[PDB]
DNA sequence: TAGAAAGCT
DNA sequence: AGCTTTCACCTGAAA
């Protein structure tokens, strides 16, 4: 069924938060993806079995994060990419205020 | 400030030409949503969807790859505060029951 | 269900938008793509080492990726490059690149006004990284001139020499895909009377934003990092993995290629040609010619949609569509598959009105409740309470319908040769049927309101229809004259809490709206309301008894 | 999971230079002079000497012994056996390289006892060298001051041969004749 | 050498531990993953010091399931080792390539021709020894050795090593 | 920044919302065989032994209430008075 | 302060900026005929001192940006001679609470 | 388009109104503080009729010898008269009660009593009433300070914002304004005694009732206020068609302000 | 389906 | 400079 624009907009005036993220992850979508902690893209070779994480172009072994998102957003950003877009995506922040 | 006035007045003569009650709180919002800009910042693709707010939450309205593409130039820094964008991202929002943080005490945890 | 990784799990903080640098495209690519031809190595069913699998994602199904094992879910694409031929511009930022020329010289790359001009260190002082450049632009769109020697911050007469170069500046626009200038001229004095007519080669621009001072762009647009305005002008292109142009392999010996995957092939196939015939015997027209013709296959693979009308259609009459069609609101990647989901654990059925119905309670089919399903953690609590709805079956209402271990594996109760002897385990989940008094979100879209969608208390019944109190029919704009209605299940302790807390039908019974109580008595109930309280209504004892009766909280009295 | 750092370094997409870690005193960007202890507060680099090490995880490892008994309420080849039990008590076991370490620290040791050890860490820390050249000269037996200026390059021009010359006869003093 | 690094490792627990032996537990976590570890970054992780007081914090409960990450703050013993160290050490192995020489947790080796020229390979012998005019290397004697380069590899750091120049060689 | 327990000054009463949130949170964690800090007089549901949990003021749990800016208030469900 | 009855010529208003720390002024005299201030909608409209502002925004843990902004040209902003980065205090009666304080920066 | 235009607003923890940049929208939160929810239509007494009748209502003389409370109304009424310290506390109230109407007068400027606040103190004097068994006969056992006291003690308390220093302190007072005049509207000594006729124990528990009433009534942070209010705009602008001078009025007139039309259909001045 | 914000002669 | 030229349109359910 549709859990639709509006029907998430009723969510967010109840403050349903968890609720809200269960609807568009658990109960949907939901993906996990290997990001790089350098260039924070979906680059990562995740060879999850042999406990191996790399990022070659950047060459980073260590740095990489697990992070969970909607499939939708994995290929979003993907899509973008490949219209020469960098969507770059930072477990940290910077700027604070 | 009297703009303001104005704007209220005109919204609420709306609301009550077809008979209906809204609290004031409501159109005083929006009044004043439209008004802190300086001016007259409307409810349009491009009045309030023309503002510093993060790339990816004002994408989700009107001009979503036009948006995107201003985004890549200019090099944006999506804050991730907007509940659009972390809706997009797969996260609690901080919104209600995500707009703090639950923690254990060791110390009580003890204590009983 | 995803396997286990080592990698810390994190949340996105930060969303750092920047552009390709050629650089970058080349190094994170797993492959080039050399080939338009898509598979069958000489009509052999299995991927080609040239497109779609070079070392790329993964076809087959049955076949791990070439580069991490994975395959498939879990396998998120491996991204792939083109070499190009000739620079292309990138079709979004086209307006940019010339707005960008606009704002330069077009042969040293030193911007053409300076902190010399009042108003232009007045515009350079503005913060806004978008705002500065619009304003930067308007002042050196007219400057037609490359300026040696400027008048001194002081006086005119002793006039301060800044940048070199003293060239007239191109006047641009656009022929579509094409940027082509019109350079003033001199000839004794006058001329134009007649310009110099040349257009713009992306090489050109190319060369010319390279040269741009990096102080320069950063007053401009851009940053030095993440977005530089040579990155604009295509030189390495990205090839997408599967995931984003998917071959829906139909039976057997039989294809079913993305619009994506043949708009490659056709960039490809375009750039070969460009390729070749400028290694060869160069006929000089016919480079322009297949260079033009490259420039447009890199365009409509983005956006097809352009102004200047060339539909670019597939050999079917329909037009090819683009990536920026897919993002494209209302229906479509942001909007439609982001903002809005379609979802697991929902139910939808014909709505009617029951009045022996507590106001927070929604009647559910036995049908939707035994398809309908909650996850609960096997705890000493209702260790005992589960093994019997997992002894019940997923057949007959309250009972189960999966049992999941510790082991992250799916015991399908439905078939399962242990469907009887399963004794559970602490930390075990077993799936288990909707049952009375489980908190449910009921919806009826509109959903204008905070109140068009509510938490009830599921009573099971019989019969196909969603079964409402009337009294919450108004914050609904419910009826039943035909209206169906949507109801999502909760699947954590949490969400449920979420429900029971904030969402529930009782506490909805005042509006914030309108400061008023947004459900009343309606209909029957109103109409036998003042019926009933009239100064002449009598009741007879015999019917005072039952009427008292009748009342569940009724005192005795 | 792995371990971080006090050094919170944001190199956001500019990967590397990956300069090489020498006895230029060009240690990583991890071992730095100037380190940050997780008080907030700006501390010196920790560098040891198999001895001035040895006393610290011996010592460690018996406050260990002693809170897990606490919260259990409710000759050098002699010291490789006394050794052998305390991490046969307090470590993993699984960790084998404690286990090669504590050994080669036993065997390897230059400075038996707290007071020694204690005293040496003064007359060198007199010097104004730089953590690793001061554990080096202390965990490393010279005699010439050509032997240490060799063995530690990183000295060189740091100190006149004679005064380095006049530390190693000191130190030489020192060394618990085991 | 062998260093005093100030770290932090972010350990998550599962609700079932939420009792008051917590701390206890934690801590114990703690030594479980971070002791005996090795990284490229902080090299060999030998052991973890002031036991009594490890620096617990308060745990955030995660979002949807019940568990709580921790931000243990912790200090330790760590042995790195450099390019152009010079290291004490006994031999454990004996080839016609060379040796492997055992400083602390980690094994630098020496080529046949990392040694002077005549220090010769003995096969001959038992175990195998390294002869020399004056010395014999043989697989229990003590080396000082140039580490001349290192390799960060999983559970190790292996080095390759020099007793050609000047006060290196057997001691 | 940190806010001390001095120089607080958010509602000393809890928000319907943290309520709803740590009835949630100690309702999942007891449902994951957590450790139940009051006498369960015969209770089976997790989210009643949690407001059994919250009516005792026995909740181990800390709420951070963090600011516009980024500074926080860490109060504990033991002191947020319960008027809802 | 000049109050012009027609015009000021674009040679003349050259000279407005050119005496600096002290400021210059324009009113067209048909704009004064009436005092906007008096009218119903325009309430108090207050200067901040540097100090008032400084704890304005310290008080509220505020960002200058993060307040709502007044405009140079306001007719309120020109009546009270408003500079860039000068704070507004606005008192306006409310049906809800009686009397409200807003704050508006300037652009 | 007014819920993406709104989304991001919500309630921080400082009773502030901020989007996503933080940027504040309104300083408390409708002007007030409150939750819409708890909020009813209650009467400023105040405001209207003849300065005639505010003063047979407000005003107490122990002073004058017909403008006393009559020690019918209290035990204290022999002894009450004349007191010219307890008579400074009455001038004091009937001052500040005409202070309160001038100030009323000023806001609604119409004259309107009726008005949206919280705490239905009509309600909480009633069940006061038959919680009790107040007595329409025998005289209170309250004081003129036990009043005039008491309730000047309980609006302290009605806090709606927190912080200690002027800036956020004064805005507490702001905040608090017109609740307060209504407050004293219906808890002055003379209407206390006459009318309500409460005893000490009834007065007290009106006291403590108005006071957690008024709590309960101030807005949750995490609220959120820009969706709740964009919808609360927005579904009354859907039933205005979705069902069965001449200015352009409804969906075409609301459709031309929030796009901030210059070219309008229908425009007037009202001079 | 019609309304403003770019840029045109 | 002023007219021209240029650039989103309700929610879920259906075949
Ligand atoms: N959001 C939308 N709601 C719609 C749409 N079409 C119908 N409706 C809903 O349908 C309902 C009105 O239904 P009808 O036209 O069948 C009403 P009927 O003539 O039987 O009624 P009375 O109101 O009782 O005189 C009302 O709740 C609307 O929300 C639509 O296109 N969009
Ligand atoms: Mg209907
Ligand atoms: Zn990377
Ligand atoms: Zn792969
Ligand atoms: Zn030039």
């Amino acid at each position: 069924l549709r859990f639709g624009e509006m029907e998430r907009d009723c969510m967010i005036a109840h403050g349903a938060a968890s609720f809200l993220k269960e609807r568009l992850m658990e109960a949907s979508d939901a993906f996990r993806v290997h990001i790089c902690g350098i260039c924070g893209l979906m680059t990562v070779i995740a060879k999850l079995n042999h406990n191996q994480f790399e990022c070659k172009g950047c060459d980073n072994k260590i740095d990489i994060y697990q992070i969970h998102i909607p499939y939708a957003a994995k290929l979003l950003f993907q899509e973008l990419m490949a219209m020469n877009i960098t969507p770059r995506l930072y477990t940290d922040r910077s700027r604070d205020f | 400030e009297a703009g303001r006035a104005a704007l209220y007045k005109e919204v609420y003569n709306v609301i009550a030409s077809d008979g209906s009650y809204v609290n004031y709180r409501h159109m005083a919002l929006l009044v004043d949503v439209m008004t802190t800009q300086g001016g007259l910042t409307s409810v349009t693709r491009h009045g309030f969807n023309r503002s510093n707010t993060g790339a990816l939450m004002r994408c989700s309205f009107e001009e979503t790859v036009e948006i995107l593409f201003e985004a890549g130039a200019s090099a944006e820094l999506d804050d991730c505060r907007g509940v659009s964008e972390n809706v997009i991202l797969g996260q609690m929002a901080p919104i209600g029951t995500g707009a703090f943080d639950v923690m254990i005490d060791e110390e009580s945890l003890v204590k009983y | 269900g995803q396997q286990y990784s080592s990698a810390p799990l994190r949340t996105v903080k930060e969303v750092q938008f920047g552009l390709f640098s050629p650089e970058e495209v080349r190094a994170i690519s797993v492959a080039k793509i050399r080939f338009p031809e898509t598979m069958d190595e000489t009509q052999t069913r299995a991927k080609i080492g040239g497109l779609n699998d070079p070392r790329l994602g993964s076809i087959d199904r049955n076949l791990k990726c070439q580069t991490c094992q994975e395959g498939m879910n879990e396998c998120p694409g491996h991204f792939g490059h083109i070499d190009l031929a000739k620079p292309v511009f990138h079709v979004g930022f086209i307006a940019k690149i010339k707005k960008v020329c606009e704002c330069v010289c077009m042969h040293c790359g030193k911007l053409l006004l300076d902190e010399h001009n009042e108003l232009m260190r007045q515009a350079l002082a503005i913060k806004d990284s978008k705002k500065r450049f619009a304003a930067i632009w308007t002042l050196c769109k007219t400057k037609m001139v490359c300026e040696t020697d400027v008048p001194s911050e002081d006086d005119p007469t002793q006039l301060v020499s800044r940048g070199g170069c003293g060239n007239t500046q191109p006047t641009i626009r656009k022929d579509g895909l094409k940027l082509v200038g019109s350079w003033k001229k001199d000839r004794a004095t006058g001329d134009a009377d007649e310009p110099e007519l040349r257009v713009l080669s992306t090489e050109e621009i190319l060369n010319i934003f390279k040269h741009i001072s990096v102080k320069d762009f950063t007053s401009l647009g851009f940053n030095e990092v993440f977005s530089r305005p040579e990155w604009m002008i295509l030189t390495c292109l990205p090839v997408p993995p599967p995931p984003v142009r998917p071959s829906i392999s139909f039976n057997e010996s039989q294809r079913g290629e993305d619009d994506l995957t043949f708009k490659l092939a056709d960039i490809l196939k375009a750039n070969i040609s460009l390729e070749t015939l400028e290694h060869n015997g160069a006929p000089h027209h016919a480079i322009e010619e297949a260079e033009s013709l490259l420039q447009f296959h890199v365009a409509t693979y983005m956006d097809n949609d352009i102004a200047g009308q060339p539909q670019a259609l597939q050999k079917s009459g329909r037009p090819v569509k683009s990536i920026r069609a897919r993002l494209k609101g209302k229906e479509g990647r942001i909007r439609g598959n982001l903002m809005g989901k379609r979802v697991d654990f929902s139910a939808r059925t014909v709505i009617s009105g029951d009045p022996n119905l507590e106001l927070d309670q929604v009647g559910v089919p036995k049908s939707i409740a035994k398809t309908l399903t909650y996850p609960e953690v096997v705890t000493p609590y209702n260790i005992d309470r589960l093994t019997q709805l997992v002894r019940n079956g997923p057949n007959e209402h309250p009972g189960a319908k999966y049992v999941i271990r510790d082991s992250g594996d799916r015991i399908d109760l439905r078939y399962s040769k242990r469907a009887g002897d399963i004794q559970l385990q602490y930390g075990w989940k077993v799936e288990r049927h909707i049952m009375d008094n489980d908190p449910v979100l009921f919806n009826r879209q509109p959903s204008l309101h905070k109140m068009s969608m509510m938490a009830h208390r599921v009573k099971v019944i019989p019969y196909s229809t969603f079964r409402l109190n009337l009294s919450v029919t108004s914050p609904y704009n419910a009826d039943f004259d035909g209206d169906e209605m949507n109801l999502h299940v909760p699947q954590s302790e949490e969400t449920r809490a979420e429900l029971s807390q904030l969402c529930a039908v009782p506490l909805q019974i005042v509006s914030p709206q309108s400061n008023k109580p947004c459900m009343g008595i309606v209909q029957d109930t109103l109409c036998g309301i003042r019926k009933l309280t009239l100064r002449d209504t009598f009741i007879e004892l015999d019917q005072v008894l039952n009427m008292l009766y009748w009342v569940p909280d009724w005192d005795g009295v | 999971v792995s371990t971080s750092t006090f050094q919170t370094r944001r190199r956001r997409l500019k990967k590397v230079e990956e300069e090489e870690n020498a006895a230029t005193l060009q240690l990583g960007q991890e071992f730095q002079l100037k380190q940050i202890n997780h008080q907030g507060e700006e501390e010196e680099l920790i560098a040891l000497n198999l001895s001035e090490a040895r006393l610290v995880i011996k010592e460690a490892l018996v406050e260990r012994r002693r809170a897990f008994k606490r919260s259990q309420k409710k000759t050098r080849e002699k010291e490789l056996e006394s050794i052998d039990v305390l991490l046969e008590q307090t470590t993993g076991g699984n960790n084998k390289d404690l286990k090669n370490t504590m050994q080669y620290l036993t065997n390897f040791s230059r400075f038996r006892d707290q007071e020694t050890v204690g005293a040496v860490i003064q007359l060198l820390k007199s010097t104004g060298l730089h953590p690793f050249e001061v554990a080096q000269l202390g965990s490393l037996a010279c005699d010439t001051a050509d032997e240490a200026k060799t063995l530690i390059p990183s000295l060189n021009n740091k100190i006149s041969d004679d005064e380095l010359e006049r530390i190693l006869k000191e130190l030489s003093n020192l060394e618990t004749l085991y | 050498m062998f260093f005093i690094k100030d770290l932090s490792l972010n350990i998550t627990l599962h609700p079932s531990f939420f009792g008051p032996r917590m701390k206890q537990y934690l801590k114990t976590k703690l030594l479980e993953e971070v002791e005996g570890s090795c990284t490229g970054k902080f090299g060999y992780i030998l052991c973890v010091l002031d036991y009594d007081n490890i620096d617990i914090q308060r745990g955030r409960i995660l979002p949807t399931d019940g568990s709580a990450e921790f931000n243990v703050k912790y200090r330790a013993v760590v042995f790195k080792p450099f390019k152009g160290e010079v290291v004490d050490g006994t031999v454990v192995s004996c080839s016609q390539h060379g040796f492997e020489v055992q400083v602390g947790p980690m094994k630098v080796f020496v080529t046949k021709h990392l040694m002077p020229q005549d220090l010769t390979f003995n096969a001959g012998s038992n175990p195998p020894s390294y002869q020399s005019s004056e010395d014999v290397i043989t697989i229990k004697s003590r080396i000082r050795v140039k580490i001349e380069g290192c390799i960060s590899q999983v559970s190790s750091i292996h080095a390759i090593g020099s007793i050609k120049e000047d006060y290196l060689g057997a001691i | 920044k940190a806010i001390p327990k001095d120089q607080r000054a958010t509602t000393p009463y809890m928000t319907k919302y943290e309520r709803a949130r740590i009835l949630g949170t100690r309702a999942l964690q007891i449902s994951m065989n957590a450790p139940v800090f009051v006498d369960l007089e015969g209770e089976t549901d997790p989210l009643r032994i949690a407001m059994k949990e919250l009516a005792e003021k026995k909740i181990p749990l800390v709420i951070r209430r963090y600011l516009p800016d980024g500074s926080f208030e860490d109060w504990s469900v033991e002191e947020l008075i319960v008027d809802l | 302060i000049f109050v012009y009855q027609n015009n000021i010529t674009p040679s003349a208003m050259k000279l407005v900026p050119s005496i600096p720390p002290a400021t210059i002024e324009t009113f067209n005299e048909a704009a004064l005929v009436v005092n906007i201030t008096h009218h119903e909608l325009v309430p108090k409209h207050i200067r901040l001192s540097s100090d008032e502002k400084r704890e304005l925004l310290k008080r509220y843990r505020l960002k200058e940006s993060q307040l709502p902004r007044i405009q140079r040209a306001d007719p309120v902003a020109l009546y009270l001679g408003l500079k860039r980065g000068e704070v507004v205090k606005i008192i306006r009666k409310s049906e809800t609470s009686g009397r409200y304080a807003s704050y508006r920066i300037c652009m | 388009r007014l819920v993406k235009a709104l989304e991001d607003i919500m309630v921080h923890y400082d009773n502030t109104t901020r989007n996503s940049l933080g940027n504040v929208i309104q300083f408390i939160y409708g002007e007030d503080g409150m939750d819409a929810a708890h909020i009813e239509k209650q009467s400023l007494d105040t405001i209207g009729g003849s300065d005639a009748a505010f003063e047979k209502r407000y005003r107490v003389d122990l002073l004058n010898t017909d403008h006393t409370l009559d020690p019918s109304l209290l035990e204290s009424g022999s002894e009450i008269l004349g007191d010219l310290k307890l008579q400074v506390l009455l001038d004091e109230e009937y001052k500040q009660l005409v202070k309160d109407r001038k100030f009323l007068r000023e806001v609604f400027v119409d004259g309107e009593a009726n008005w949206p606040l919280p705490v239905n103190i009509r309600r909480i004097i009633q069940n006061a009433q038959q919680t009790f068994h107040i007595d329409h006969t025998k005289p209170s056992d309250l004081t003129i300070k036990d009043i005039v006291l008491g309730v000047k003690d309980l609006q302290e308390n009605l806090l709606v914002l927190r912080g200690k220093n002027e800036i956020i302190q004064n805005a507490q007072r702001d905040a608090v304004t017109l609740f307060c005049c209504l407050l004293r509207s219906r808890l002055a000594t003379r209407r206390v005694l006459q009318e309500y006729r409460l005893t000490k124990q009834a007065f007290d528990w009106v006291l403590s009732n108005i006071e957690a009433q008024f709590l309960r009534s101030v807005v949750h942070p995490g609220e959120m206020v820009g969706v709740l209010a964009a919808q609360s705009i927005g579904e009354p602008a859907t039933q205005m068609t979705l069902n069965t001078k001449k200015v352009t009025s409804g969906v075409p007139r609301l459709k031309e302000i929030l796009n901030v039309a210059k070219n309008m259909k229908t425009p007037s001045l009202t001079v």
